[PDB]
């Protein structure tokens, strides 16, 4: 009875928000610690 | 010149604002070293120049081409089938001529994420981020949402690098006829223009 | 195809301008300078092939009074009006609808 997964987060923390929206590259990582797909400054704003 | 709609991101409150709207101003600065010729609109008259001699010589070919074929095809219906491949030929002649200025006039920058939407709208006729002199705010006169806003027009203007001391002059209208619950952008676009 | 050679014509062009602008701004920037243009001449590459299939794959008809909405976007696949097998109606079970 878990079809439905809500989402606690957002994929970007709140300081990482406006970079996210000001980047249209930015892509969501699989994170190594929490597993999850989020957003990482490393890929926000870079040149890769 | 631009119309776009965001959503914010995942929380628990329904009227609370948000910058979603702060992609219309999203940009790629990692290698901006140097300036895109894209961005320049001499390079894109070229273009459209060079594409303007080859939709010409294309037509050219099309036409002889179909003079061929009316020599080929008996001379009794002769004048419909010319007129018919006439008429298509000139459509398909718009439709490419259309179709460069499009690419060079209008979306040079929809594949280009080093020109945002907001600087795109404005570079298509001509006009730098410090042309956007006015910014009718949805001004509601409630403290999130007009924080919230102001904030988002700020970093807009910082991301796409709005000359300092060139403050964006806002419009508040809502103090004058209040908060119509969707007459409101339109109220303010009456203003605006 | 025709649209396709030209695109790569005019490629091959804006690749020699660049080498002709890199050969002539100094060597000590050349990578950052040649890596954007090589991206930026990319993506009108790219924007200019999408164009030509929007022209003559997907948008042929817009523009011609002769071709239905329906029947173009059928043709878009290749498929006449016959193929249109089946029709989903609204079917309200009212008499006017």
């Amino acid at each position: 009875n878990k079809l439905f997964v809500s989402k606690e987060h957002a994929p970007y923390t709140d300081e990482l928000e406006e970079d996210v929206y000001l980047d249209p590259l930015a892509r969501v990582s699989k994170d190594k610690k929490s597993g999850s797909l989020t957003f990482n400054s490393k890929n926000i704003q870079s040149k890769d | 010149a631009m119309a776009a709609t965001a959503t914010d991101k995942i929380g628990r409150s329904v009227p609370a604002p948000g910058k979603g709207i702060l992609t219309t101003a999203r940009e790629h600065h990692s290698s901006v070293k140097y300036a895109s010729p894209n961005l320049n609109m001499k390079y894109r008259k070229r273009q459209l120049v060079t594409r303007e001699a080859q939709i010409k010589d294309w037509v050219e070919n099309e036409l002889e081409a179909l003079k061929l074929e009316a020599e080929e095809i008996p001379s009794e219906d002769q004048n419909e089938f010319l007129l018919e491949r006439t008429r298509e030929i000139h459509n398909e002649a718009e439709s490419q001529l259309r179709a460069a200025q499009q690419q060079w006039g209008n979306d040079f920058y929809k594949r280009d994420p080093r020109i945002a939407p907001l600087r795109g709208a404005l570079a298509t006729y001509g006009l730098t981020i410090d042309d956007l002199g006015v910014a009718s705010f949805h001004g509601t006169s409630t403290k999130a949402n007009d924080k919230n806003e102001s904030a988002t027009i700020n970093e807009m203007m910082k991301h796409l690098g709005r000359s300092e001391g060139n403050p964006v002059i806002g419009v508040f209208q809502k103090f004058l006829t209040g908060h119509p619950k969707g007459a409101a952008g339109a109220w303010m676009m009456n203003g605006a223009l």
